[PDB]
RNA sequence: UGAAAUUUUAGUACCUGUGAAGAUGCAGGUUACCCGCGACAGGACGGAAAGACCCCAUGGAGCUUUACUGUAGUUUGAUAU
RNA sequence: GGUGUAGUGGUAGGAGAGCGUUCUAAGGGCGUUGAAGGUCGAUCGUGAGGACGGCUGGAGCGCUUAGAAGUGAGAAUGCCGGUAUGAGUAGCGAAAGACAGGUGAGAAUCCUGUCCACCGUAUGACUAAGGUUUCCUGGGGAAGGCUCGUCCGCCCAGGGUU
RNA sequence: GGUAGCGGAGAAAUUCCAAACGAACUUGGAGAUAGCUGGUUCUCUCCGAAAUAGCUUUAGGGCUAGCCUCGGAAUUGAGAA
RNA sequence: GGAGCUGUAAGUAAGCUAUGAUCCAGAGAUUUCCGAAUGGGGGAACCCAAUAUCUUUUAUAGGAUAUUACUUUUCAGUGAAUACAUAGCUGAUUAGAGGUAGACGCAGAGAACUGAAACAUCUUAGUACCUGCAGGAAGAGAAAGAAAAUUCGAUUCCCUGAGUAGCGGCGAGCGAAACGGGAAGAGCCCAAACCAACAAGCUUGUUGGGGUUGUAGGACUCCGAUAUGGUAGUCUGUUAGUAUAGUUGAAGGAUUUGGAAAAUUCCGCUAAAGAGGGUGAAAGCCCCGUAGACGAAAUGCUGACAACACCUAGGAGGAUCCUGAGUACGGCGGAACACGAGAAAUUCCGUCGGAAUCCGCGGGGACCAUCCCGCAAGGCUAAAUACUCCCUAGUGACCGAUAGUGAACCAGUACCGUGAGGGAAAGGUGAAAAGCACCCCGGAAGGGGAGUGAAAUAGAUCCUGAAACCGUGUGCCUACAACAAGUCAAAGCUCGUUAAUGAGUGAUGGCGUGCCUUUUGUAGAAUGAACCGGCGAGUUACGAUUGCAUGCGAGGUUAAGUC
C-alpha cells in the first residue's frame, strides 16, 4: 500500500480536511488507516478495560486510505506516489519531484 | 376431420402411379429468346449464365407461345414443331445435343 | 390463560304476494326505543364433504366367461446334440 | 379545418385506435437547494390514466422517438405471508388438600413443618429395551410449562458414569 | 429372524402387508390424458350474431353450410319495400 | 512480495515479524479411522488375530512397525484318485476391482399412459428405465460401394434433396438415400501361397523373411538401385512459447451547498489509459485498476528442430500355387433398413442344411440374360461432430429476496417419514459503532432525560415502511326506527381549497334485490371469494397461409460454411 505507519499525511476529504498527521496503524484488509488527531470519535465506554469510571473516550477512528494523500518530507507540498528501483531496491518516490517518500 | 363422418380424402379413390424415369424439361417459350443478338448461338450455359434458366431439370425444350423476330442457331434437348416451324422461318437452324 | 370450524358487505322483523316457480333483503301492509345477559334450536334451502342414489364420459380399476386376440405352461411330432 | 345530413343499447365475436408497466439505443434534462417510492389534496384529460403542490424519505429517475416483452388480476373450494371473525368464547386433559412460618419486588401454585386424603400384585423397590444428559451442584425467569411461579425433565456455567 | 407388490400372508372378511390396499409407499416416464368443471388481468370507438339444416359409435363434442365482421373486386345495379 | 500477523469472530491473553513474517504460486513430506477396504469379522467410522524384528516389565500381560483378501496372467516347487502324470496345494509374480459428471455414445434387455377422437396391427418408441463397456470424445471408417456418367473415388458432420420417393388397419401417422454444395482431410497392417531355421512323427506345430488386390493382385521364373520419400512414434534431447505467482503503469487544485463533494463554478492537465468498481454523494486526473510495457527459480503443456525407431521400390509372364468354409448362400422363425411379407432386394440374430474360387465371386430393389461397378467372410486408423462436474477470463434490451439455483443468510439445512424419500422459511442500522457514559421510574425488561450521530419516528422487531387489522382524540350526526347500506334533492352545523357553480357531515324525502361464473332465465335458497398484500394463465422454435410495408421485378433470393 502508499500509506505505511511513519508516515506524515494529508487527508483529501472528511470534515478533517487538509489537516496533517501521522499513521498510527494501517488495516489493508480494509484499505483504511488511523491517524492522530483526525476523526477522533467519542466513545462511551465502560470500565473493563482498566478505566475506573467507564467514562467517555475521545479515539481517532480509522479513515479510508484513499482520502489520503502523503508529504514530500523535504517541501511539505502533498504529492502522489511512485515506484522506483534505485540502487536495485524498490522505493516509493513522489511526483512533482524526484523525492523519495 | 369432420367429426367421424367419412372424410373427403377417404371417399375418393386414390389414381396412378409415378414413373421414375420420367423426364421433365425446362421450358422456354420462344418469347425470351427475342434477347439475343441475331445470328448468335443459343445453349443451355447460355441461358444460365443469363439467368433465364436456373434449372436445367432434364434439358431445354422450346415451346412456340410468342413471335420470334431472328436468326438463331439455337440447340437444346427437343423442339415443339411449332418452334422448330418459326425459327427456321425466321432463318434460323435448329440442333439437338 | 386462550383456540377452532365458518365468514361477499351488512343499520340481518312479520303476514300476504311476487320472483330460477319455498324471500331477513323485491312489493303492499303491519309491528318494532338503543345495547346486552342466560336458555332453546324453527330458518338462514345453516356448517362439514366439487352427491356414495341416478344419468353421462366413445373415463378408470378389479372380477367372470362357450366375447375377441394373444401368451406362460402342458402335450404330440420333425430335426440337431 | 369547417358546414350540412344521418347515426353512435349491446353478449359471443370481428376490426381499428390507444393508456400504463419493465428494459434497451439515441437525443436531450433533473437530483442532498432533496430522485424513486409512501401519504394527503377541493386538479387536468372522453377512458385507460397524467401532472402540480404539502409532509415522509434519503439516491437514483424522468421527457421525445423507435424497439423487445416474464406487460396490466377481483374471483381459479387458487399458492405464500399477515391480520381478522367466532370472542375474551370453548377448553385449561379423570383424584384432597388446609394452615402457619420462610424465601422473595411479587406467592393458592416454590421451600420447611403439622394435620388430612390417595396408592399399596401399587400410584412401591430392581431391571432389559428405548431415550441419550433429561442425573448433581450453583445461578436464572427471555421463551416453554395449557394458570401463576421466586420453581422445573426449561435456560446458563460447571461437574458426574472407575 | 423369514416371506414383498405381475407379489406375500390369510381357521378366508376383499382381510392384513408402517394411522384409507379390488392391488402399498416412493422416484421417474410426466407438465400422462381429460370432447369434462373452474379460471383467463387495462381502456375507448365502429359493426354485431346464433341457439338452425345435414352428417357424425354421433346427440352437453365436432365438420360443412346458414347467421356476423374485416379487406379487395366488379357489374345492363342486381338488393329491400 | 516488502510490514502488520495470529480465519469466520468480536474481545482478552499470550506472542511472531527486515535474522524478512502473515499472504500468494509450483513441487515434496506428514496424511488418524471408515469406505472398493483387501489379515478375519462387523450393526461403516468398531472389534479380534497370525507370523518376523524391536520395545516395556524381574517375567508374563502390554506396545510399535512390516506382511498376510479374492480372482486373472506367467513361473517354480510339491503332489490324489491312478501308475505316467493332471487336478489340487503352496510360494514368487502380473493387472482388475470401486465412483464419477442428475452430461455426452456403443451394446444388451426393454415398457405403458398417450395418438389412431373406441381399439388389437401401428404409434408413443427402440423413448423412459435397468445393465455392461468405456473415451475424452466414442461409434463408423479405406468400397464385394454410389451411380448409369462411362464416372465418383475411405468415413463422419451441416445445408439441400424433401416432407419428395416410398411405408402404412393406403388410417393415424412414418419417412429416406444418392446427386450437388461445404467443414475436415490419411491411409495402413495381418492370415494364405512360398522361403530359411527348430522340433516330433515325407507333414506339421513355433520363430523369422515374403506379401495384402480388381485398369485383378501376389507367390514363382528372369532383368538393378546401396535407392526415394513419409511417419498416425520416443518423458532421446535442445529450442521457443504458453498455463499455474506477479511488478510497473500518466493527469487537479480551489469557490457554493452540505455532516461528507465525486455534485456546482473557476481556470487547467492527461490520454496506446474516458473498461469497470470503490471512495462519507454522481470522480477521466483519490484508490484498486485499465490501455500499454516487463517478468517464472520450479512443475506441467504445446510446436518446431536434430538423434533414435518404423514404414517406403522397378519392368515383362499369369505354366503352376495362393487370395480370409461350416463361411457366403438357401429353408423356417424373428428383427433393422423410411420399407408393417408385401413383388421385397440389402444388413443382422437363433436353428437346420449347405458352394466355387480367376473362364472365379457379389451387387446394380423379386428374378434371368447382357453390360457396368466392385472382390466379402481378418484387424486398426487422427480431423471435422456431440456434451460440461469442473478451472480461468468474461458477456447479458437475464433475476433482483414470493424473483433468480430447492438454497444470496452455516440448505439438501431445520422439519416430516421406519425407510427409499420429500423438503422449507429467513437478506439490507449507520459514512464510520461513534451502538446510547451518566441520571431517574422499575425486580428486571422496557421507557424517560442526557449524549454520540447529518439524522435515533436510523438504536438491533435496525433503509423506505403501503393495506388489511388494533387503537386514541376530535368537527357533524345518531336511542318511533326497519331498508345490497348507495344515489338524487336538502335544512342545520363545522371548516376554508390544485379558489372553483368550495370541502366534510347529514336530519328528512324519492328511486333502488351485491360482484363473478354458468344459464332459456340467477337478487338469488345454484357456484366462488373471510379480508389485505404479493405471485399467478394464448409464449417461443420450426414450418404453412392471408393481409400490411419495404427492396427488386418475369428475375426474386441465398442455406451451410469461411473471414
Ligand atoms: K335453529
Ligand atoms: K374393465
Ligand atoms: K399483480
Ligand atoms: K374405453
Ligand atoms: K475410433
Ligand atoms: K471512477
Ligand atoms: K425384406
Ligand atoms: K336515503
Ligand atoms: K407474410
Ligand atoms: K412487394
Ligand atoms: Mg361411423
Ligand atoms: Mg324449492
Ligand atoms: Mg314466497
Ligand atoms: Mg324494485
Ligand atoms: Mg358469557
Ligand atoms: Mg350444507
Ligand atoms: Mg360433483
Ligand atoms: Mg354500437
Ligand atoms: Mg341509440
Ligand atoms: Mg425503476
Ligand atoms: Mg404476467
Ligand atoms: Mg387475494
Ligand atoms: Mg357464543
Ligand atoms: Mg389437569
Ligand atoms: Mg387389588
Ligand atoms: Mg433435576
Ligand atoms: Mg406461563
Ligand atoms: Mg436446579
Ligand atoms: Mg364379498
Ligand atoms: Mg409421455
Ligand atoms: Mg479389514
Ligand atoms: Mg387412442
Ligand atoms: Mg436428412
Ligand atoms: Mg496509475
Ligand atoms: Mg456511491
Ligand atoms: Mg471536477
Ligand atoms: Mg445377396
Ligand atoms: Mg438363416
Ligand atoms: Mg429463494
Ligand atoms: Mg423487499
Ligand atoms: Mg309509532
Ligand atoms: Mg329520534
Ligand atoms: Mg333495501
Ligand atoms: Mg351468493
Ligand atoms: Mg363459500
Amino acid at each position: 500500500m502508499f500509506v505505511k505507519k511513519g508516515d506524515k499525511v494529508k487527508v483529501i476529504t472528511g470534515k478533517d480536511k487538509n489537516k496533517e498527521g501521522v499513521v498510527l496503524a494501517a488495516f489493508p484488509k480494509q484499505d483504511k488507516v488511523i491517524v492522530e488527531g483526525v476523526n477522533v470519535v467519542k466513545k462511551h465506554q465502560k470500565p473493563n478495560q482498566a478505566a475506573p469510571q467507564g467514562g467517555i473516550l475521545e479515539v481517532e477512528a480509522p479513515i479510508h486510505v484513499s482520502n489520503v494523500m502523503v508529504i514530500d518530507p523535504s517541501n511539505g507540498e502533498a504529492t502522489k506516489v511512485a515506484f522506483k528501483e534505485v540502487d536495485g531496491k524498490k522505493v516509493r518516490v513522489s511526483k512533482k519531484t524526484g523525492e523519495v517518500l | 376431420f369432420e367429426g367421424g363422418q367419412t372424410p373427403l380424402f377417404r371417399r375418393l379413390p386414390k389414381r396412378g402411379f409415378t414413373n421414375i424415369n420420367r423426364k421433365d424439361y425446362a421450358v422456354v417459350n420462344l418469347d425470351t429468346l427475342n434477347r439475343f443478338e441475331d445470328g448468335t448461338e443459343v445453349t443451355p450455359v447460355v441461358l444460365k449464365e443469363a439467368g433465364i434458366v436456373k434449372n436445367e431439370k432434364a434439358g431445354i425444350k422450346v415451346l412456340a407461345d410468342g413471335e420470334l423476330t431472328k436468326k438463331l442457331t439455337v440447340k437444346a434437348a427437343k423442339f415443339s414443331k411449332s418452334a422448330q416451324e418459326a425459327i427456321e422461318a425466321a432463318g434460323g437452324s435448329i440442333e439437338v445435343i
